[PDB]
């Protein structure tokens, strides 16, 4: 008879809003304006699907088959990605997927998205183990290609929701870092960014790895959108960087709220101490990277005795390198790691580079001066 | 025959018969390249 | 610079031919001739790999960018960069050295009697 | 055509998704180009054909040679979802026309439109005028504009004619079902030879 | 395409079937162009 009018009629009844969409679709299908057909498909799928409703099977199983070697892969793929996240059903999701994947006349672009659709399902059934593998493969695909900005953010958010659920703050930091920088909102929920943003900061404080507090502030995400939980979250980042117990301590109501801060209170104290020590070595030119224990204690606002043990643990892990001369009572830093990315910190580098430009000029003249008669 | 399903199949099959010859030619030329290397 | 001319087939033809003149001359990749490294270069880098075994991008300039060699060697890299920016495709440099085979050495050594970086012949040679 | 070298510009777009030309507009456009390229060589072996793209960062994929096979190999592979930057495709085609193995041929570009053009009408009017002076003639084949609405190409064509090695002309094919390949009937194989 | 499977034809209604056969016919023209392409690579190699 005809393919699309029968399916479209069953759907028209369910959603009166979609009635206008179907008339326009019917006309285009016959004419073979397949470019228009994609766009027609795009508008329906995003929030409606009839996936809480009914009549989904008759329209979709056939549409994917119809589209299968005419209308571009962008049509086929849009149906799966949208339906699966709403759904808890593996059967129906699996059928749609197999058909979507397959080659089309215009191109092969469905693949990246197909894998994303699968990931979502595994999360919904409640398989932590199943989800994490698939997520790793897509995140990598995104890292390969520069400039696909929107897909990278949208994927990063879904992956983040899985991570929050299992509890792996350490892992969470790494994957979070990426969303914050590329950031975009074109499909991303408001509420989801707020949950993932909270866990991301908490992780960041626990960090032994973290020396990118300055990056978290710089990323628009935390600063622009604040809630009551988010008001404290940015503040705790600030307190770390500064590395003072006085700024840090006022925020203490927070330590009780999450067990993650409350439990590893030792790591927090050690972190703020160590970061302040790094800022002092950094502020100071290449004349001294030596600081006394006394000076470290003042910055840290932690006792002299406990500071000496804390500095030793940081050395032991390898975050910092140097020597401790306890006769002198100085920790001489041989080596210091990559610091927090803030503007001021870009400026600190200039000071030494500029100074170095003038000492080299002066000196270059003294080397030329000595036996200028003979260079030959 | 008297079935529309019969007509579609017939069209696909006269085309498979035609694809098979090109595919065989494509293969021969391609075989020659690999051997030259 | 998003309009330029290049003959891709030519790369393939040249590869076979160079083998007769010396065995040590095969398609290694492509040369760029300065002044910087451009976005427009990235399109050709992609293409070169197919033609060549995997290629290298060496930039040979007419005047040094430093004071030593006028050559830089690059490999395409993808790296995440954060400050409000997404993952970037860039070219990461790898350091270069000088070196030659015996034929080359013979002619340059007889011809040279220039001042050089240093020749070595006195203490004073060393200050230069 | 006699003592002539022509580069064919393939239009990779996003309005080539339509099946108004079968199978896909683009795949129908590959085929349209290929028979025209063959016709040119067969008629007069003095013909050379080269390939350039609008797609991506614009480069000369293969050059002018008597061999239609050189151009064909690349044509199929170029990204179907490419850019519809027309002016940049034309300019690179001018650079290749200069560098040939034997140089005595006139300079011609025959261009395909898979789509309505994205870049302003103003820009093309200008490019056409300078290009006319160097004596590279662009002959434009029109099915692509027509899908949504009437051809902008005719204005650019008019500006072009006056100084050319061989005449420029608009060959029209209905954008619906009559196939892309129908262009063989309208002359682009041999121009008007005009002034 | 979906040619050489019975199951697809039963599943799809007539509208698709008329359309589909037409795409499948144009496919032979592009496969002839592919034969001609390999012959060129081989000629370059031959020198």
């Amino acid at each position: 008879m005809k393919d699309v009018p029968a399916f479209l009629q069953q759907s028209q009844s369910s959603g009166p809003g979609q009635a206008a969409v179907w008339h326009r679709l019917e006309e285009l299908y016959t004419k073979k304006l397949w470019h228009q057909l994609t766009l027609q498909v795009l508008d329906f799928v995003q929030d409606p699907c009839f996936a809480q409703g009914d009549g989904l099977i008759k329209l979709y199983e056939n549409f994917i088959s119809e589209f299968e070697h005419r209308v571009n892969p962008l049509s086929l793929v849009e149906i799966i990605l949208h339906v699966v996240r709403q759904m808890t059903d593996p059967n129906v999701a699996l059928t749609f997927l197999e058909k979507t994947r397959e080659k089309v006349k215009s191109s092969d672009e469905a693949v990246i998205l197909c894998k994303t659709a699968i990931g979502a399902l595994k999360l919904n059934i409640g398989d932590l183990q199943a989800t994490k593998e698939t997520i790793e493969d897509v995140e990598e695909m995104l890292n390969n290609l520069p400039g696909v900005t929107s897909v990278h953010s949208r994927f990063y958010d879904l992956s983040s929701k899985y991570y929050q659920t299992i509890g792996n703050h350490a892992s969470y930091y790494k994957d979070a870092l990426r969303f914050l920088g590329c950031v975009d909102i074109k499909d991303l929920p408001v509420s989801e960014q707020q949950e993932r943003a909270f866990t991301l900061g908490l992780a960041g404080l626990l960090g032994e790895g973290v020396f990118n507090f300055g990056e978290l502030l710089m990323h628009p995400v935390l600063e622009s959108l604040r809630n009551t939980d988010r008001q404290w979250l940015i503040d705790t980042l600030y307190a770390f960087n500064s590395g003072d117990v006085d700024r840090f301590q006022t925020l203490k109501s927070a330590w009780g709220q999450q067990p993650d801060l409350a439990a590893n209170e030792a790591q927090l104290l050690r972190k703020i101490q160590l970061l302040c020590l790094m800022e002092m070595t950094f502020t100071r030119p290449a004349n001294h990277r030596q600081l006394t224990f006394e000076e470290i204690a003042k910055s840290a606002k932690i006792t002299v005795n406990k500071v000496e043990l804390l500095v030793m643990k940081a050395l032991s892990v390898g975050l910092v390198r140097g020597s401790i001369d306890e006769v002198d009572k100085r920790v001489h830093m041989t080596w210091v790691q990559p610091r927090v990315l803030d503007l001021q910190q870009i400026k600190g580098m200039k000071d030494r580079l500029e100074l170095w430009c003038t000492d080299v000029k002066s000196m270059e003249l003294l080397v030329e001066h000595q036996a200028q008669d003979i260079l030959t | 025959m008297a079935d529309p399903r019969d007509k579609a199949l017939q069209d696909y099959r006269k085309k498979l018969l035609e694809h098979k010859e090109i595919d065989g030619r494509l293969k021969e030329l391609r075989e020659q390249l690999k051997e030259l290397t | 610079d998003s309009v330029w001319f290049l003959d891709h087939d030519y790369l393939e033809n040249m590869y076979g031919m160079f083998k007769k003149v010396n065995a040590r001359e095969r398609i290694v990749g492509w040369y760029h001739t300065g002044p910087k490294l451009h976005k427009n270069d990235i399109a050709i880098n992609e293409l070169m790999k197919r033609y060549c075994p995997n290629s290298v991008l060496v930039i040979i300039d007419v005047k040094p960018k430093d004071l030593g060699l006028p050559t830089e060697a690059y490999i395409s890299v993808e790296e995440v960069h954060d400050d409000g920016t997404p993952t970037s495709k860039t070219f990461e440099h790898v350091t270069s050295e000088i070196g030659a085979e015996e034929a080359e050495e013979v002619g340059v050594e007889h011809l040279l009697r220039d001042i050089k970086d240093t020749t070595v012949g006195t203490l004073s040679q060393r200050i230069t | 055509m006699v003592l002539e070298s022509t580069m064919v510009c393939v239009d990779n777009s996003e309005y080539m998704r339509n099946g108004d030309f079968l199978p896909t507009r683009l795949q129908a456009q590959q085929d349209a180009v290929n028979i025209v390229c063959h016709s040119k060589t067969r008629s007069n072996p003095e013909n050379n054909v080269g390939l350039i793209t609008l797609a991506n960062d614009c480069e000369v994929l293969t050059t002018l040679t008597p061999d239609t096979g050189r151009i064909l190999s690349k044509l199929h592979t170029v990204q179907p979802k490419g850019k519809i930057t027309f002016c940049t495709g034309i300019r690179v085609a001018h650079l290749a026309l200069k560098h040939r193995q034997g140089k005595n041929h006139k300079m011609r570009i025959i261009a395909f439109v898979g789509s309505p053009v994205e870049d302003n009408e103003k820009d093309l009017v200008k490019l056409a005028k300078r290009l006319k002076k160097e004596k590279v003639n662009v002959d434009i084949i029109n099915f692509g504009e027509e899908e949504v609405n009437t051809e902008k190409l005719t204005a650019f064509v008019n500006t072009l004619n006056g100084k050319d090695g061989t005449g420029s002309h608009l060959v029209t094919v209905p954008p619906g079902p009559s196939l892309a390949d129908a262009l063989i009937s309208s002359p682009i194989l041999a121009g008007e030879g005009g002034a | 395409e979906q040619d050489g499977i019975g199951e697809e034809v039963l599943k799809m209604s007539t509208e698709e079937i008329v359309q589909r056969t037409r795409l499948l016919d144009s496919e032979i023209k592009i496969m002839k162009s592919e034969v001609l392409r390999v012959t060129h690579e081989l000629q370059a190699m031959k020198d």
